């Protein structure tokens, strides 16, 4: 058996004002309190890109050792949903902020393997529905919040490797001061594109996308219980269908949220209101000088030059 | 006797202490509400805000502060958002929508010292060039009650031409200002893309939309453009440029100014009458002391399809926000969420907007994208290239505006072939993002026709300059008493 | 270049449109005419040349992380058709 998985990590950037709006980010139980004129998607209103957002973006791009493009254009992800105020989600399809990087992930049992990251673009969040009371209520308190969608290359294999990769992303981003890192508050989220295939045949093994995974333990358990599930499904044959599943830690079972009848056409195209932002090598030249010392190399530097053990150096770093 | 209004003469008269802005606005409003139902050019007339703004215009005029135009009566399009006033764009969808925020253009103009009377009728989201698809009723032309004033700014042109108002605010999306101006013997100017901000201005085609003033004289729309231009930090498409001295740019001679007359502006679509009406203007411009040279545009004919691929596409995304969850009009019986979307967007507007959104979605759909949208954009690029290649020797490119005189109502309104075959010359400037100006050439069968002139980037002062030099040759001022 | 009622159906599903049986033929006809108009551009070669999304060749677009004041509750619901404790009421079930 060969388990080829993938990871789609959404990181919530810690900025005061929203990416295109002027409302605050951090907030408590008060609903609809962080929605100005921009977030309500009023007719005739226009969005303006945040400075520290793209700054932190290309900062992460520099930290991950990726070739940053000179120009990047925001594209539209047109889908209709009550949480989404406008008729399209401002993301990045072609020419993202960050592309093709690599992260040194720390594992156990000897070798410390390197994993690849295909891209890392700027996305946007939507509203939130809660179960009440009847009908439902949509809260745009989190709507308009800047997002960083780090999409990883399918080089990641075992589940433990995946947990290690999520921990490495979390640590690096925490060091960069981009996101809070607290998964409990709902800042750092991720999805997993897990797909297994029997060694020898490129055949069989449909992809399974498990969404909404919180803790590292949840990640590990869900990925395992999905891998073995797919293994059984291929062993029996049956019907290998593409669906977007979810995981609940209570029963440790995989549930299907939506049945994919056909490939969803989001209709991507360059956004006509927002012009492509040009990041010059001078920007990167200043940010590289502003770049903090990476934890993964700082603990190893705590091993090399200063007399210290692996354990205490790591927990110190 | 107060029908002969113009912002220059009105500022001069108010400076002469003849009366207050209140008397002017009350008399003019009196003229409005009496004859309006015959042409139906206005949808709503706010009296309280008008009289308040008039008194404030008086107290401001007392100390003569902050403006070239003080207490000038100007109306706005249903596209521009207004605090307190029902912005609707002239549609069933955006009906009963009182915007909680104003617009940069309305805010700037009012802060400059201009009284707003109310809102005039327009096409649904600037879609259509006939103003017959209006939910509030079709607008009638002051010269011919059986024909159309144009679109998608027919209401403004009809309002100003019919002596109701001295100056109004219009839109430019795909030749939606030049055509109504030409059909109503008016002077319409479109600024370079990025000059006038779009904040508050509801978009139909983001990369094509641009707000421009519409008035009787070039001087008037110069006085308006001088105010309504400039950068706005809230808008991303706005560009920073300091040239805003249009009023002083006048009275500059046409000594040895090169003028381009394209071959493609003379084809099989335009009638000979307007052709002679243009050649007379060219000869008169030669008498003014300007030189004329033949220029070429290889990709001018290919301007018509590409536009109707780019403009709908963007719209199909721009109008995607109109679902009725946050504002506008909501379904009476929403069985489902999908039912809410589909029914609300169904009972928005009829066939025109819906079908154009359909063609837009078809153009943006997976697969057809590269063959249609990308194609149209690259053709647009070729057009820009042709323009920047042409303007290397020619300063201003002149030609005919509308290829056909005004057509009657109840005819080919259901048929879009004639609708599309109208705007052929006027869309090139929109696709290229160049500043344009339509000034009336004369009259055909009692109906007014105009000539369009195009200029290079960020120098509208020159086009309004040749416009002013043109104002010296032949004036059509005494046209107000008839209608 | 050609279209059936189901093409118009799927386009309607994408852009979310309510269409009855009586409106179908006329819409198909007009749409086919429009496509018949746009199809002329395919004759022209477009190799090498780049697309034009925006008329002006503008650059960076930055906005500082400056927080702007927040409005009150009452200003939102004045136009909103559905309101409960400051939230928009919307049907949850999505099918067909």
């Amino acid at each position: 058996w060969e388990t080829v998985i993938g990871l789609e990590i959404h990181a919530q950037l810690a900025t005061q004002s929203k990416i295109f709006s002027g409302s605050s980010t951090a907030f408590g139980a008060a609903p609809n309190t962080q929605a100005s004129l921009v977030d309500l998607a009023m007719p005739g209103t226009l969005p303006v890109l945040n400075e520290e957002a793209v700054r932190m973006a290309c900062l992460f791009g520099l930290a991950i050792d990726a070739r940053i493009d000179r120009q990047n254009v925001f594209a539209r992800k047109n889908y209709f949903y009550p949480d989404l105020p406008k008729g399209y989600q401002t993301s990045q399809m072609d020419h993202p902020i960050v592309g093709k990087g690599h992260l040194d992930i720390t594992l156990e049992d000897g070798t410390t393997k390197r994993i690849g990251i295909t891209r890392a673009h700027l996305e946007e969040d939507a509203g939130k529905s809660l179960h009440e009371d009847g009908m439902s209520g949509i809260d745009l308190n989190r709507a308009g919040t800047p997002l960083l969608e780090i999409v990883s290359e399918p080089d990641i294999r075992s589940a433990k490797e995946a947990v290690a990769y999520v921990k490495a992303i979390h640590a690096l981003v925490r060091y960069l001061g981009i996101c809070d890192g607290n998964m409990a508050e709902g800042s750092l989220r991720c999805d997993c594109n897990v797909s297994v295939r029997p060694k020898g045949q490129a055949e069989f093994g449909t992809r399974a996308e498990i969404k909404n995974v919180n803790s590292f333990r949840f990640i590990e358990k869900a990925i395992n219980h999905e891998i073995q599930r797919q293994i059984e499904l291929i062993e029996d044959g049956g019907k290998v269908v593409q669906e977007t599943r979810l995981y609940d830690p209570n029963k440790d079972e995989t549930r299907s949220m939506r049945g994919k009848e056909e490939a969803n056409d989001y209709r991507y195209f360059p956004c006509p209101d927002l012009l492509p932002v040009v990041i010059e090598p001078e920007y990167l030249a200043k940010l590289r000088e502003q770049l903090p010392e990476l934890p993964v190399q700082k603990r190893e530097r705590f091993e090399s030059q200063y007399g210290l053990s692996a354990y205490d150096a790591s927990v110190l770093s | 006797m107060l029908h002969q209004l113009t912002l220059a003469e009105i500022a001069r008269a108010l400076a002469d202490k003849q009366f207050s802005a209140e008397e002017l606005t009350r008399t003019l409003l009196g003229r409005i509400r009496q004859l309006d139902p015959q042409l139906n050019s206005f949808i709503s007339i706010t009296d309280d805000l008008a009289i308040a703004q008039a008194k404030a215009a008086d107290e401001r005029r007392a100390n003569g502060e902050n403006g070239a135009l003080l207490g000038a009566p100007i109306a706005h399009k249903d596209l521009f958002c207004t605090q307190g006033v029902r912005t609707s764009c002239g549609s069933k969808m955006l009906d009963n929508f009182v915007s909680p925020y104003d617009a940069t253009v309305v805010e700037k103009l009012t802060a400059a010292g201009a009284v707003t009377l109310g809102k005039l009728n327009m096409d649904e989201f600037a879609m259509g060039s006939s103003n017959q698809s209006s939910h509030y009723g079709a607008v009638k032309n002051p010269w011919s009650l059986d024909r159309v004033p144009g679109g998608s700014s027919g209401g403004s042109a009809a309002a100003v031409a019919a002596r109701l108002l001295p100056a109004a605010t219009g839109t430019d999306t795909g030749g939606s200002i030049r055509q109504p101006a030409a059909l109503t013997n008016l002077t319409g100017i479109k600024p370079t893309y990025g000059r006038v901000s779009r904040w508050g201005m509801i978009a139909y085609a983001s990369s094509l939309d641009q707000g421009g003033p519409l008035a009787r004289t070039a001087e008037d729309c110069a006085l308006m453009l001088g105010v309504m231009a400039g950068f706005d930090p809230k808008d991303s498409t706005s560009v920073e440029q300091p040239v805003d001295d249009y009023l002083a740019a006048l009275q500059k001679p046409l000594s040895g100014l090169r003028i381009g007359l394209p071959r493609e502006y003379f084809g099989a679509g335009l009638d000979s009458r307007i052709a002679d009406a243009v050649l007379a203007v060219v000869e008169e411009l030669k008498t003014l002391g300007a030189t004329v040279k033949d220029i070429s545009l290889p990709n001018m004919q290919h301007a018509i399809p590409a536009y109707y691929v780019i403009a709908p596409a963007e719209a199909s995304s721009n109008l995607s926000r109109f679902d009725g969850v946050r504002y506008g009009y909501r379904c009476d019986a929403p069985q489902n969420l999908e039912d809410l979307y589909k029914r609300s967007r169904a009972e928005g507007f009829g066939s025109e907007v819906k079908n154009r959104i359909m063609v837009g979605t078809y153009a943006l759909s997976a697969g057809y994208y590269d063959a249609y949208y990308l194609q149209a954009q690259k053709i647009r690029r070729l057009i820009k290239n042709d323009f920047v290649s042409a303007f290397a020797e020619v300063d201003v490119i002149l030609g005919p505006t509308t290829p056909n005189p005004a057509w009657k109502i109840g005819e080919k309104n259901d048929d879009p072939v004639s609708q599309y075959l109208e705007d052929i010359y006027t869309i090139t400037a929109n696709l290229a993002g160049l500043p344009g100006l339509s000034m009336p050439a004369g009259f055909v069968d009692g109906l007014p026709v105009g000539v369009q002139l195009l200029a290079p980037y960020f120098q509208e002062g020159r086009l309004l300059n040749v416009a002013h030099q043109y104002q010296q040759v032949s004036d059509w001022h005494t046209r107000t008493p008839a209608g | 270049m050609a279209l059936e009622r189901s093409d118009v159906e799927k386009i309607a599903h994408l852009a979310r449109l309510g269409l009855s049986e009586a409106d179908l033929p006329r819409t198909t006809e007009t749409l086919n005419n429009i496509l018949g108009l746009i199809d002329q551009m395919q004759a022209v070669d477009t190799s090498g040349v780049e697309p034009l999304a925006h008329p002006l060749e503008a650059t960076q677009r930055l906005r500082p992380d400056a927080v702007t004041e927040t409005d009150h509750r009452d200003a939102y619901q004045t136009i909103a058709p559905a309101v409960e404790e400051g939230l928009y009421l919307v049907p949850k079930v999505i099918e067909s």
